[PDB]
């Protein structure tokens, strides 16, 4: 994934087959994004004991 | 923080002149415990949300005046021009973006 | 934190100071990793 911002606009690129990404979408916002976060995935059975 | 509206006429157009930028943990309400220690020029305080940080106040002590809370942003961010101390930093609008 | 709204506060481990060591890696753009069309 590429996620960047420029002049009010937000741009997303993605790939699943291969390393270079292709264009997914853009979105006008008018504001500046300042933070991100990756959420914790509360699963049940993915761990080392599983 | 409850910007409700600007009372204007029917066909008034509003324009700004001073735009300010803050961080994303900014709270103008003071701490509700350092107000329980000061006397002179006591501030207004409340509860700030989960992640924000209150306004800092110095505990100043002199020979003419006792323990007083010397906090920032005095008189106002528009006219306080020692502006490395009030968090509302002045900005200028960029292309494509709003104030 | 992330939001400022108390959805649920059951099973909250608020008594800890050990920051989890996250990980590191080195980016290598030599085969095209990091580019786009
Ligand atoms: C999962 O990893 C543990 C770590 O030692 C190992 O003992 C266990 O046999 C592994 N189980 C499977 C199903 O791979
Ligand atoms: C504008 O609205 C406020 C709140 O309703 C009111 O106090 C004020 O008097 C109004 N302005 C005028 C000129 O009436
Ligand atoms: C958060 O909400 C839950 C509702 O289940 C409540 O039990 C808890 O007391 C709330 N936390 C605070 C700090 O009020
Ligand atoms: C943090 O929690 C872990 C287990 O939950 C415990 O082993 C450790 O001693 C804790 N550290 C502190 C500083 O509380």
């Amino acid at each position: 994934f590429h996620f960047y911002q420029e002049r009010g606009v937000f741009y997303a690129y993605y790939a699943d087959v291969g390393m270079p990404t292709t264009f997914l979408f853009s979105l006008y916002l008018g504001t500046i994004l300042s933070h991100y976060y990756v959420m914790p995935l509360t699963c049940k059975a993915i761990s080392s004991n599983t | 923080y409850g910007f409700g509206s600007f009372n204007v006429s029917s066909y008034d157009v509003v324009y700004s002149d001073h735009c300010f930028s803050v961080n994303s943990d900014f709270c103008p309400c003071a701490d509700p415990s350092v107000v329980n220690s000061c006397v002179k020029s006591k501030p207004l305080s409340a509860i700030c949300p989960a992640g924000t940080k209150y306004r800092h106040c110095d505990l100043d002590t002199t020979l003419y005046v006792n323990n007083w809370c010397r906090c920032s942003c005095l008189p106002d961010p528009i006219s306080t021009y020692s502006p490395n101390t009030c968090p509302q930093k002045k900005v200028v609008v960029g292309i494509g973006e709003h104030c | 934190v992330i939001g400022d709204f108390n959805c649920t506060n059951s099973f909250i481990n608020d008594y800890n100071k050990t920051i989890p060591r996250i990980s590191e890696d080195v980016v290598d753009v030599s085969l095209g990793l990091g580019t786009y069309y």
